């Protein structure tokens, strides 16, 4: 699994693989990593496929009962603490989860890392999986803050294609979102060995 | 540790050793491991003493209450009941078998093996570490419609083969005969037992 | 498990009067791959080949080994070792560290050097041969390569059919398999030419 | 003392256009010996859904009665049969409440969605669930996706016509891939049971297997 | 793997199934568990397929050696000694299960030789994952001076058993007569499983494969 | 971890590695020399095990350089490469191996530049560039993504320089400077050592 | 239960015309040693219904005493309704899945036999919670020595008669007997038909040793 | 490893940390802050095994935030630290530990400045001056050599600035920023980071 | 397992069961555990069964040489020497015990244990794993002055008794008589093995 | 066990503790951790004892057998080679010795470190020992390669005392060396709390 979020001036890019396996054998090349959570809030899953769609799945619960008791939409601050207490009781029971919280609030855009150790960070960039080093290359080295969107696309698509050639555990599709002010938007679902094809052309 | 209950027409005859080991040292000698349960009904300890003892004062005091309650002497049946519920629910935590022998005014003398919670009546029966060394020898003497004074001898004998072998047992036999008259104890010591080839 | 450390996947198919080697092409240490191009077929004659899969050290440590003694077996007897002979040769090379073997899964794939009759065979790390008429597989998705040579092999197939079927079966049977890929190499041995063609393949 | 047991069995779906096929083997394994050559691995929950179960058999005994009783309970206080998708649904969270302690089941629904089409959902044991088109489970898993995967996506194949699936041409591939995988898979055998899923309801069929 | 032996009336017969797996996947579906060891012994193997044929294979050859000096048949008991006298060198490390049946000067002899090298001269045995099944025939219906027809039936069966109800075996069953005359070595003497007759169909064309580069080499 | 990193160009091979000599949580030394001379244009970059790592590259280059001395010419990259491969395959089943990481780079007049990658277990494969250590997995990518066959020393160098900046911002450890060197026709040549 | 302590071996149970036969020996095992020799491992429940149980006697008396009580208990309503072989089979199903799930088993291996409403029934339930039926089975040692015997009688004649099941099951404990170190030659033949449960022995096969002067 | 430090001065105390939020080998965050503010002129520095550090921290500043709203007045230091040994005691033979270290920092009116070092185990310390991780073994005694009770906020910044350029050169972690920050009796005042 | 061997004026008395186990599966139902080592002298086999054959036929060996350099019949004495060295020198080897009995023209009948490199002459011996069951009844059985005949009775009433209760004898009894006149085999089968309480 | 060296203009400090221990007790404060192999050429010794006196006398030995037979003083490099060397030869088999060669041979003033795994570096300065942390700390602090000798030995015996005041297994006495061009000189033998003291005051 490699997953990958960073925020630039037009908003946030998120980008995930597809692929999931058991040992050697791959089980799909066409796994969904981002759960919608609501219009302007997404979550990335990697680690243990049962535990991120348990817990994420019950923090969209959660996020909807949020916003019927307070009649407002849960800020990406909020929603990410929520998560991080919830795997916290379960600390030390094995649970394998590490994900992105990315949104769009009344504080501009926001991107936080939780695990399951109980970890919760804000920050411009994250990269979590197996191909996470190989995604945090490329990202780096191509990141600037005034990327435009198409370049941001760009960047997103080949940190992915990357990290699925040199990872054994990742491949598939890319799955990318554009997280805007109104909401995110689902940029592709390109298949990340046309891509690389056309890398090496 | 050695343990032995023989039926007969119209009682029991039940027996033991009485040595109490710790490893390689004796640290009881002269210990009786007969304990009566009831007026006419007997058990014998094997395995841990602590086990034995605690299940056997249990037995008991289930049984002084039932007895009472029901007002008529209990079953010998009942007594092995007793027994066996409780060495089958802490299967995992004792380690005793309490081997039941007695004598009831409906089916007369019976002898009952209560190890781990599984309940069988038989003729007669051996436990205890010493046990293993006199399975043959108890199935060559054996036979049936044998009279309170050849179950003792026949008890006795086993028992003494089977202490000169057994590391763990050792001592005196406790003797114990159980009828409808009554309950007659028996010591036999060290120098009025059986002899056999000991070379 | 050792044999899974590299990954890799070899399989051998037998076709009318020709015989068909394929195998992956990625190099990698447990999840990270090194290279796409890593040799683990090797020629040991003009219609012999030998496929290795497992350890990449062992795959060419026995490689070169095999060589040395084919090397010097051709020097002594003055002809080309038959397909059976190398497979007993290798049975012998690998059973000499039974308590300490190769962690490799050999292939052997050619026709006979005077009468040129289709010939497949598969060996266990400590030498145990198996000679089959269909074909033999070997490798980290060798489950995979069963599933696909089981219902896709046909009796008598013509080297063009042949190169469809070996392809068709390995380029499946290592998208299934996340230690396997980077490419695949298909060598199609008949009696007058070697075909050596690499697949369009997944980089993933 | 392990409370878990390798059972063997295979399970297979796949999902056409107004159809969708479950099916697998009848052998029930247990080390080296088979307890039974007639035990099918396939249950039918409703009139269009099937659920393909594999791997520990206590487990998937107890884990298909515990699935008929919700279906029970769904109905009674929502007036209505579960739908395929609720029924994928709940399983995931069944299969997750033993997240510590889990059931070793490969499940496999097979049924037709709310439009009418084929819909196949697979799980792995602890309750991860996706739909997919096609797919295999258990002991001879491995063999049968391959297949699978070139056969009906078409994969690696060039200058194909991406024809779709008929039920004809579907029920020729599973009995196919079936005997395939019972001269490989030594837990594949005996029998092999089909379940068809139409609107008119669903229909069984039965193929031998190689017994050895 | 099921294999089995049995002395009859004339001789010995030897039986074994041709399955040969890899933990719970068929490899080989018809391998020969059957080995030569001399003119009129044969040797069936069970365990360690690598073990067991490495061991015949030596057992022959040294038996081979001893009848060229001495320039006699080769007795069936100096074969168990050898192979006996091996394997307790090893402890066990060589897991090969064998039964040896041959019929010498001496008449007709099988014996049973295990692993850490102890062995057992019977009427009638059998190794292997199937050899309970085997054996439960065996026990079931033999009887001692059987007609040659009358033993190739009972061992068939034996073999069959195996195959049915051990995961381990299944295929063909070879089977092998010795008597004082010759020796028939009859490679699938009964097929009892086969697979489907194909009910669809699926093939390629010649360019259903995407071909990156080609290189041709002529010879 | 040590950082072992090797870029091979049309006509050179560039490589470079740290200079951290470490004793658990200390740096004892910040320029230690992790490449060894074997001949006038192969260079061996070791990382790995203490002790073996210096045994294993004198070993070698003590051979190579008897080889050059027995028959007048030197060995060739690719010759050194097997030859190296042999003796850690040959030592791997025996009482004492050697627990190194290489990266073997030389220039040959007919051959051309080349570029060796071998693990501990003694698999050797050619490559047009490699890394070793932990900082591999943050730079192998970015090789992958900037790197082409035609690519110029000095923009191999620059690549190079994106690989050691990612280390500085990314990598946890603590490699402040590495040493860079060159191999041409020309032979062996140093080059200003890269430092942040 | 964790350790098992006195076990009893395997247990036969054949399928025939109106009726189920259920073989077991009389032997409780401790360890290698045939400490009580003449104990019974059949169990009659009903009138339609018997077991047979493998494996900790111990475990098998306290589900002997439990089913014995289900019994009574629903004999006293006098309803008309009374438990089938089936149902007794699954509650011994779920019974056993409950206490493997507390990972504390029943250390046994049933076999449920039962004849209701013209129809034989033949059921395993393992101590894992694994249940099954078939025509014929073998618990334990069975499994490997006798289930083969019947098999294979089964596939060439798959109904038999009483007496034809009869002879086959005596077949079955001779060679129980011969290759089966934890059994016993003295065994019980359970019959299940239309009349009711007959439980016969003890019984003993007759052995050949014929091949010892061999 | 993460790195914290502490010196108190005649009327103040002066803190700072590392920024590295570390995921096994790579850095990601560079400017995590390690300090938490508990009242106006209380700060907890607070490093250790990943969701205990945060757990534990915020539940001790929710329990002083607290403190301050149902009385009144604030904590002082002193309070306030046995109040964190005591809750970290509590947890200590508890099913749920937290393996954090702590240094608690504050300005008492009356106390003066007040330095808490506080291991894992629950065990309070006052100190003039204290380290916390790996980096604590390289700097302790520079700060043995070097501190004096009277010296000045400026030259304890000095001070401090030597321990972190040794980190720099000796410590094999890649510490590149840290958090600086002083309370004196105007609160808690944010320094200028010292970076490399 | 289960072996035994008595001494008896004029010669000796060997005795075995014939059960060769794998677990709980028999593995060998009929097989003889009595080896002649020379024309007088035989050995009971126990234990491992590849290395009781191993020892046996390397015994046989060793003592068969020495026969033919002295020109003269082997010891008793010298055979369980040539046993007691093997079985002391290969201690942490070797898993099994072979029983010496014979008779020479020196010393006449008599019986030697070897177990574990420990050489003892007695007056009768048992070993395997079902001599734990018999060492009762043989103590109580056993008497001095025993004819050929009684010694042959004895052998075989213990061997029957330890067969019944151990898992892993069993089968039919092979016995031997060694005497000056010579080597007389017996085979006892399953229905005519002497029959005790089975109940 | 601290031990530290380094070379500055007027030659090479060498400075060590004296504290022996056996678990916590304290079982010498006077053993000497300083060998001197000849006459400029000295070894120091930490980890264990029977270890670092045995194997540097054995290079002691071998040292005063180069010199008879090639009639020259063995230069530092070569020195600290041979104890590379040798103990490598029992590299995994639990031998504890990190020692420092110094000397001044004819390239000038030489300091090598070497321990038991097989590693052999020259520097500029080293410390070994359990209380090299603290050793380094005040080293580094104050180290220019212009200290003139007084002040060089001010160094020396400041990061010594230091680490033995920090330092559980550390303390005793401070004995230290002064390689120079003609030689090695004892410098001094000063009790570590005499010092200790006088820092404080």
């Amino acid at each position: 699994t490699t997953t990958l979020a960073f925020k630039f001036q037009h908003g946030v890019i998120v980008a995930v693989d597809s692929r999931a396996t058991a040992g050697n054998y791959i089980s799909s090349s066409r796994v969904n990593k981002v759960i919608e959570i609501n219009p302007s809030l997404l979550g990335t899953m990697s680690g243990c496929a049962a535990d991120c769609q348990y817990w994420e799945r019950l923090l969209a619960k959660e996020c909807r009962l949020y916003y019927l008791r307070n009649g407002e939409r849960i800020s990406v601050s909020a929603a990410s603490k929520l998560l991080s207490n919830m795997v916290y009781q379960y600390r030390g029971m094995d649970l394998s989860m590490g994900s992105m919280i990315c949104g769009w609030d009344k504080k501009g855009p926001g991107l936080y890392y939780v695990d399951q150790n109980g970890t919760r960070l804000s920050g411009n960039m994250f990269s979590t999986g197996s191909g996470s080093t190989y995604a945090y290359g490329v990202m780096d080295s191509g990141y600037q803050p005034s990327l435009s969107p198409e370049e941001a696309y760009e960047l997103g698509r080949r940190a992915i294609t990357y990290a699925t050639h040199r990872d054994s555990y990742s491949g598939g599709i890319i799955n990318m979102y554009h997280m805007k002010e109104d909401g995110w938007v689902k940029v592709e679902s390109t298949d990340v060995n046309e891509l690389l094809h056309q890398y090496q052309e | 540790t050695t343990i032995m209950a023989v039926e007969f027409d119209g009682g029991v005859v039940v027996g033991s050793d009485s040595r109490v080991s710790a490893g390689e040292a004796v640290v009881n000698r002269a210990f009786n491991k007969l304990s009566p349960l009831h007026q006419h009904i007997y058990c014998a300890l094997s395995g841990s003493a602590a086990d034995a003892q605690a299940m056997a004062d249990m037995a008991a005091y289930q049984l002084e209450l039932h007895g009472l309650e029901l007002e008529e002497p209990p079953l010998v049946l009942a007594a092995a009941n007793v027994v066996r519920n409780i060495s089958y629910k802490y299967r995992e935590d004792l380690s005793a078998h309490l081997m039941i022998a007695g004598w009831d005014r409906r089916d007369g003398g019976q002898v009952y093996g209560t190890m781990g919670g599984m309940l069988t009546r038989q003729p007669f029966a051996i436990g205890g570490s010493g046990s293993t060394y006199i399975y043959g020898y108890v199935d060559a003497a054996y036979k049936p419609g044998m009279s309170p004074e050849e179950c003792r001898s026949f008890t006795t004998n086993a028992i003494a083969l089977a202490m000169n072998r057994d590391g763990s047992s050792g001592g005196v036999i406790h003797l114990v005969t159980i009828t409808a008259a009554g309950v007659d104890y028996q010591v036999i010591l060290g120098n009025e037992l059986p002899k056999f080839y000991d070379e | 498990s050792i044999m899974s450390y590299n990954g890799g996947a070899v399989m051998a198919m037998k076709g009318k009067n020709c015989v068909a080697i394929a195998a992956d092409r990625r190099f990698g240490i447990q999840a990270q791959m090194v290279t796409t191009d890593f040799q683990k077929i090797f020629p040991m004659g003009d219609r012999l080949y030998i496929g290795l899969a497992g350890l990449a050290t062992d795959v060419q440590t026995v490689a070169q080994r095999l060589k040395f003694r084919l090397n010097l077996y051709e020097l002594k007897e003055g002809r080309q070792i038959k397909p059976y002979t190398l497979m007993s040769m290798v049975a012998n090379l690998l059973y000499e560290k039974r308590f300490g073997p190769y962690y490799t899964e050999p292939v052997i794939a050619g026709l006979d050097p005077k009468t040129f009759k289709p010939f497949i065979c598969s060996l266990d790390l400590i030498g145990c041969p198996m000679v089959t008429d269909d074909f033999v597989v070997s490798g980290t998705c060798s489950e995979q390569m069963y599933g696909m040579c089981e219902s896709l092999w046909e009796p008598n197939m013509d080297p063009e059919h042949l190169f469809e079927t070996i392809s068709q079966a390995m380029l499946n049977a290592v998208d299934r398999d996340a230690v396997s890929g980077m490419g695949v190499i298909v060598h199609i041995i008949e009696k007058d030419k070697i075909t050596t063609r690499t697949l369009k393949a997944r980089m993933d | 003392f392990s409370p878990y047991a390798f059972n063997g069995g295979t399970v297979l779906a796949i999902a056409g256009e107004d159809f969708s096929i479950v099916a697998s083997d009848t052998r029930l394994s247990e080390g080296f010996s088979i307890h039974t050559r007639d035990s099918p691995k396939c249950y039918k929950l409703t009139d269009k859904t099937v659920i393909g179960c594999s791997g520990f058999h206590g487990d998937c005994l107890t884990l298909t009665k515990i699935i008929e009783a919700r279906l029970k309970m769904y109905k009674h206080s929502n007036n209505k049969t579960m739908t395929t998708g609720a029924i994928a649904a709940m399983l995931s969270t069944i299969l997750y409440s033993r997240r510590f302690f889990p059931y070793y089941v490969y499940n496999i629904i097979g049924g037709l969605d709310e439009e009418g089409k084929g819909a196949v959902y697979s799980f792995d044991p602890v309750g991860s669930y996706q739909r997919d088109s096609f797919k295999a489970g258990g002991s001879a898993s491995a063999m049968l996706q391959p297949l699978l995967d070139n056969q009906v996506g078409f994969k690696n194949m060039q200058n194909v016509e991406h024809v779709p699936l008929s039920l004809d041409r579907a029920m020729r591939l599973v009995k196919d891939v079936f005997i395939s995988a019972a001269e490989r898979d030594v837990y594949t055998g005996d029998a092999l049971r089909i379940c068809i899923v139409t609107k008119e309801g669903i229909r069984e069929e039965t193929v031998p297997l190689r017994k050895d | 793997t099921t294999i089995a032996g049995l002395v009859f009336r004339d001789g010995v017969i030897l039986g074994a199934d041709t399955r040969a797996t890899n933990d719970s996947v068929v490899m080989d579906k018809n391998c020969e568990k059957i080995h030569f060891i001399a003119p009129k012994i044969y040797c069936c193997g069970a365990g360690v397929a690598a073990d067991a044929e490495m061991t015949t294979r030596m057992a022959a050859s040294n038996m081979e050696l001893h009848s060229l000096s001495t320039g006699r048949e080769p007795r069936v008991t100096t074969v168990t000694r050898l192979l006996r006298q091996t394997l307790f060198r090893y402890r066990g490390h060589v897991g090969a299960s064998l039964l040896v049946g041959g019929v010498d000067f001496s008449g007709p002899q099988l014996y049973s030789v295990h692993p850490h090298g102890s062995y057992s001269r019977l009427p009638f045995t059998a190794l292997g994952s199937g050899q309970d099944a085997a054996l439960a025939v065996l026990e079931d219906r033999f009887q001692p001076n059987m007609t040659l027809e009358a033993a190739q039936e009972l061992l068939v069966e034996a073999i069959t058993a195996g195959i049915l109800g051990d995961l381990g075996s299944g295929g063909s069953v070879d089977a092998c007569v010795i008597t004082g005359t010759g020796a028939k070595l009859l490679r699938t003497l009964s097929s009892p499983t086969k697979p489907t007759e194909r009910p669809s169909q699926y093939y390629f064309a010649p360019g259903t494969t995407a071909v990156q580069s080609q290189t041709v080499k002529p010879l | 971890m040590e950082y072992l990193i090797g870029i091979q160009g049309p006509d050179y091979v560039l490589v470079a590695s740290d200079q951290v000599a470490a004793s658990s949580i200390v740096q004892m030394k910040d320029d230690h020399d992790k490449m060894f001379k074997m001949s006038e244009k192969i260079l061996l970059l070791c990382v790995g095990e203490a002790g073996d790592t210096v045994q294993f590259a004198e070993y070698i280059q003590k051979n190579v350089q008897l080889y050059k001395m027995r028959n007048g010419y030197e060995l060739s990259p690719t010759a050194a490469a097997n030859f190296t491969r042999r003796n850690l395959a040959d030592c791997l089943r025996s009482r004492t191996p050697y627990h190194v990481n290489l990266l073997l780079a030389g220039y040959d007049e007919h051959e051309g530049p080349a570029l060796y990658y071998m693990d501990y277990l003694a698999a050797l494969a050619k490559a047009p560039f490699a890394a070793h250590g932990y900082g591999a997995f943050l730079t192998l990518s970015i090789l992958d993504r900037y790197y082409t066959p035609t690519i110029s020393r000095e923009r191999a160098v620059e690549l190079l320089r994106k690989c050691l900046e990612e280390l500085q911002k990314r990598f946890i450890l603590n490699l402040p400077t590495f040493s860079v060197r060159i191999i041409d026709k020309n032979g062996i040549h140093d080059l200003d050592n890269i430092s942040f | 239960t964790q350790n098992p302590m006195v076990t009893g071996t395997s247990v036969l149970g054949v399928k025939f015309e109106g009726g189920v036969v259920i073989a077991a020996d009389m032997l409780g095992s401790y360890g290698s040693l045939a400490r009580f020799r003449n104990i019974s491992r059949i169990m009659r429940v009903n009138d339609s219904t018997m077991l047979g149980a493998s494996g900790d006697y111990a475990d098998f008396q306290y589900l002997k005493q439990v089913l014995g009580q289900m019994v009574i208990d629903e004999e006293l309503l006098g309803d008309g309704h009374s438990y089938s072989p089936r149902a007794i089979h699954s509650w011994l199903t779920r019974a056993m899945y409950s206490r493997r799930s507390k990972m504390n088993p029943l250390w046994n291996t049933m076999v449920i036999g039962g004849y209701a409403d013209g129809e034989s029934f033949l059921g395993y339930v393992d101590m894992l919670g694994v249940a099954y039926e078939a025509p014929s089975l073998a618990t334990g040692y069975g499994a490997y020595l006798a289930q083969p015997l019947l098999r294979e009688v089964l596939e060439k004649q798959p109904v038999l008669s009483q007496t034809e099941a009869r002879e086959l099951v005596e077949r079955c404990m001779r060679v129980l007997y011969y290759r089966d170190a934890r059994s016993y030659n003295r065994f019980q033949i359970a019959t299940v038909t239309e009349k009711g449960v007959e439980i016969e022995g003890p019984l003993s096969a007759e052995t050949n040793w014929e091949i010892a002067h061999m």
